[PDB]
């Protein structure tokens, strides 16, 4: 176990415990999720009795607002979701009109 | 002994190198990632090429960056793009001649 030559640790790992190994993964993973264009699904539990067919609505309500489902529905309406470009028209729609 | 097409074709590719210099990026200091104020400037380029007009006007500012071997995205800061577009027209000319 060394402290020098790039004055640090080198063989085996560095001085990287299990936490450091996992943290290295935890970094790349999170950074790489940011590297992409996400699309989401949000799913709701019906009742806590593991019962099919039945649904409780207090249970939905409590889930909805805390996950900000309303705000998502509110921003999708208010916003302008796709910031694209002009030239896209003139070329492709010469065929059209 | 040029074909009747190729007459216009060589002029098409050659003339864009005048057109490209028009793309006037403008400072919007909230990050410095400028997007150019117009479309006609780069459309007169696009049409003469028949490259995907959407691919053009988007990709110029936000391209897929090869990072090591994987893929990330980025907006280019103002001057980075301004010069990088000027690179494009001179890139066509070296190749065309």
């Amino acid at each position: 176990p060394i402290e020098k030559g790039k004055g640090k640790a080198k063989k085996g790992s560095s001085f990287q415990t299990v936490s450091a190994l996992h943290r290295e993964n935890l970094n790349k993973l999170m950074t790489n999720l940011r590297s992409t264009h996400p699309h989401f699904v949000r799913c709701i539990i019906p009742n806590e009795t593991k019962s099919p067919g039945v649904m409780d609505n207090p249970l939905v309500m409590h889930q909805l607002r805390c996950n900000g489902v309303l705000e998502g529905i509110r921003i999708c309406r208010k916003g302008f979701p796709n910031r694209i470009l002009y030239g896209d028209f003139r070329q492709r729609y010469r065929i059209l009109n | 002994g040029f074909t009747s097409e190729e007459k216009n074709s060589m002029y098409k590719l050659t003339g864009a190198i005048m057109h490209f210099g028009n793309m006037k990026f403008k400072l919007k200091q909230r990050e410095e990632q400028a997007e150019p104020d117009g479309t006609e400037e780069a459309d007169k380029s696009a049409y003469l090429m028949g490259l995907n007009s959407a691919d053009l006007l988007k990709g110029l500012c936000h391209p897929r960056v090869k990072v090591g071997n994987e893929y990330v995205t980025k907006g280019q800061n103002v001057q980075q793009v301004i010069y990088a577009t000027g690179a494009l027209a001179k890139a066509v000319y070296e190749r065309m001649f």
